[PDB]
């Protein structure tokens, strides 16, 4: 059933990249009550909180992440969110060598390489999960 | 009371990201197992990380450099992991005023009317 | 089957409690895997056992809410304004709870009292809950309504009183000055003067507590990946 | 002219943003300022505002039997009235007079909010 | 397993809140409770 | 094994409970007769 593995790979690299692309760029992560600027119903995201109601409903802010290296060192991964960015860098360079997988099937290593970069980045992604939760 | 007040002592977040780590730990072990010059299937790797986590053990081990360190930290993770949920539920085992009803106003508060 | 790669190996295994590949069959093997036994489960038990004494006295802590019952009680240093109501107040006490607290008050050293409002206000919050500052409770009220923010007021209030304008005995501004103050309490600006200056100033473990140990299982798991590539390539060569 | 004593204390008195611009009883801001200002209109006089300069509201010390603060100043005759958050209490009310009380309160616990 | 693991927990934090938990001296230990009632002689 | 298992819980109840209560006048010596007080002679 190479075939159907292989369509398998296919679109699952892709399902993979978009729905962890769009989740980096959408602002709904967390729903918290919040000031976009009286505490209203929020919602927030990776980048920016945005007020759910209120009289400022759709108008929203950047995040100020920044207001002991211990919280210096987490803050600074949280607010650049470089796990959850390298994870979208990783499954991208993962698609890439599925695809060329049939364009060069001389080399075997080019499949191979491809199940490491997407195991890589569902790594990356529990590790950008547990510095958002923390 | 609740139905599902076993899972009290640890937060929800902490039961989902157990469930997350157990899939990668079991995908790294079946991947660092197979391509390695010296029966570590993907479901055996899945019955060996149940196992390892659920302190069940298993008929069969890594061999590796590279697999026992995976089963290593695998089985460190599970030991803070068991004895802080036991040691969290012993706490919750062993152990509220006018004003703070006079502060909220999410419980509506009336009066007789004519009074 | 017992080199060096697998006694580490089993070792570790049994310090974990997940058991092992093979067990030792000699006497002396043995007596090196059962005093290594007992050593774990001493340790493990200890560490649960601690740790639940860890989360138990961290719960049934209890807030104060008037600790005053048992005063201080604590490291929570109380103290009140030199030459104020207040001090006053406690001096002349006669109930049971404020007479232990003036007996307190008076004798501990360093002094408790403080010299100004602003001085105790800082000494609460520089004390970084070692101070208490009993105070009146419309100041009370007014500072924990004003950034920094970081101070509470805790309890009821220990008795009733109020302000007034005073005068030298026998002056003759007292009646009118009587007459005036119900005439502005009557007229509502009291109660505006007040609106104005005071109110319009305005468990679970969680994963940040075992937030390390999923760090190192990553970073484990990382590492063994890295390791397996480099006995690909050596072996491959 | 009567010389009314007060004491620094936010926000019953304050001296303004930027005090050096103005001078006198014009210098301070606060509730009890303004309560000042609303007595002295009813009554009919004109006052400045004296600060305390013991920085102490007042008590009789038991030794020397010496009223400091707002109320010694009162006493003594150094000041006509006092419209600071001077609380009514028996000994005091033994050598001043006070007017009905302007505002409510009690003895409460301040303590870190952290 | 799973059942296993969560009720043998069970028995460790029970039984460690028994032993704990189960570890008068004045006037107030007899107003202040209510499950041990206390009395007088009559007429005296 | 059911011995072994009651006896490693009894163990680790019973560390858990010894390590948590120990983390938690003139009358006095008047009531007790443990401590033995005296005072000076001829004073």
């Amino acid at each position: 059933d190479r075939g159907i593995q292989m369509l398998i790979t296919t679109v699952g690299a892709f399902a993979a990249f978009s729905l962890m692309t769009i989740a980096v760029g959408t602002d709904y992560w967390l729903y918290s009550r919040g000031v976009c600027r009286e505490e209203v119903m929020t919602h927030s995201g990776l980048w920016r909180t945005c007020c759910l109601e209120g009289a400022f409903r759709g108008v929203c802010k950047k995040i100020d992440h920044f207001p002991d290296t211990a919280e210096y060192l987490l803050r600074a991964v949280r607010a650049s969110s470089v796990f959850p960015i390298l994870s979208v860098t990783l499954l991208f360079f993962g698609g890439l060598c599925v695809a060329a997988s049939e364009f060069h099937r001389s080399r075997h290593s080019v499949i191979l390489s491809a199940g490491i970069f997407f195991v890589s980045a569902g790594l990356s992604n529990i590790i950008g999960i547990i510095v958002y939760i923390s | 009371p609740g139905v599902f007040s076993f899972l009290d002592p640890l937060a929800y977040e902490i039961w989902m990201c157990i469930v997350f780590a157990y899939i990668g730990v079991s995908v790294v072990l079946f991947l660092v197992s197979r391509f390695s010059p010296y029966e570590f299937g993907i479901f055996n790797s899945l019955w060996f990380s149940l196992g390892a986590f659920m302190q069940q053990g298993c008929d069969i081990s890594p061999r590796s450099l590279s697999g026992r360190i995976v089963g290593g930290v695998w089985w460190f993770f599970t030991l803070i992991i068991i004895s802080s949920y036991t040691a969290n539920l012993a706490a919750f085992l062993t152990v509220e005023s006018a004003e703070d009803l006079a502060k909220q106003t999410e419980i509506a508060y009336g009066t007789l009317e004519a009074g | 089957e017992f080199g060096i790669f697998n006694s580490l190996w089993f070792s570790l295994g049994a310090f974990m409690q997940q058991g092992c590949d093979i067990s030792p069959r000699s006497l002396s093997g043995r007596i090196v895997g059962g005093v290594w036994w007992f050593f774990t489960l001493i340790i493990i038990s200890s560490y649960t056992a601690n740790l639940a004494a860890f989360l138990t006295v961290e719960r049934m802590v209890s807030p104060i809410e008037s600790a005053e019952d048992l005063a201080k009680q604590t490291e929570i240093a109380y103290g009140t304004l030199e030459a104020g109501s207040t001090k006053e107040f406690f001096r002349r006490s006669k109930i049971a709870v404020f007479e232990k607290m003036w007996t307190y008050m008076k004798s501990a050293e360093p002094s408790v009292f403080v010299r100004t409002t602003e001085e105790g206000m800082i000494r609460v919050r520089k004390s970084k809950g070692k101070y208490a500052y009993l105070l009146e409770s419309t100041m009370n009220e007014y500072i924990e309504q004003r950034k920094p923010c970081d101070t509470m007021k805790v309890g009821g209030n220990l008795d009733s009183k109020g302000y007034g304008i005073a005068t030298p005995k026998g002056s003759a501004l007292r009646g009118p000055v009587n007459l005036a103050v119900l005439k502005l309490s009557e007229q509502g600006v009291l109660d505006k003067l007040k609106s104005k200056w005071w109110y319009d100033k305005g468990s679970a473990l969680s994963l940040s507590n075992v937030a390390g140990v999923f760090y190192i299982l990553i970073g484990g798991l990382g590492l063994a990946m890295l390791v397996a590539l480099i006995e690909f390539c050596y072996k491959s060569r | 002219t009567y010389i009314v004593t007060t004491i620094l204390e936010d926000p019953y008195v304050m001296l303004k943003k930027n005090a050096n611009q103005f001078e006198g009883n014009d210098r301070y801001e606060g509730y009890c300022v303004e309560l000042a200002a609303e007595i002295a209109k009813h009554v009919g006089y004109s006052y400045r505002l004296e600060i305390v300069s013991d920085g102490k509201y007042g008590a009789r010390d038991p030794d020397t039997k010496a009223w400091n603060g707002m109320v010694g100043e009162l006493v003594y005759g150094r000041a006509d009235v006092a419209v600071a958050p001077l609380t009514i209490t028996l000994v005091r009310e033994e050598v001043i007079d006070f007017s009905k009380p302007f505002m409510s309160l009690g003895i409460s616990i301040m303590i870190k909010k952290p």
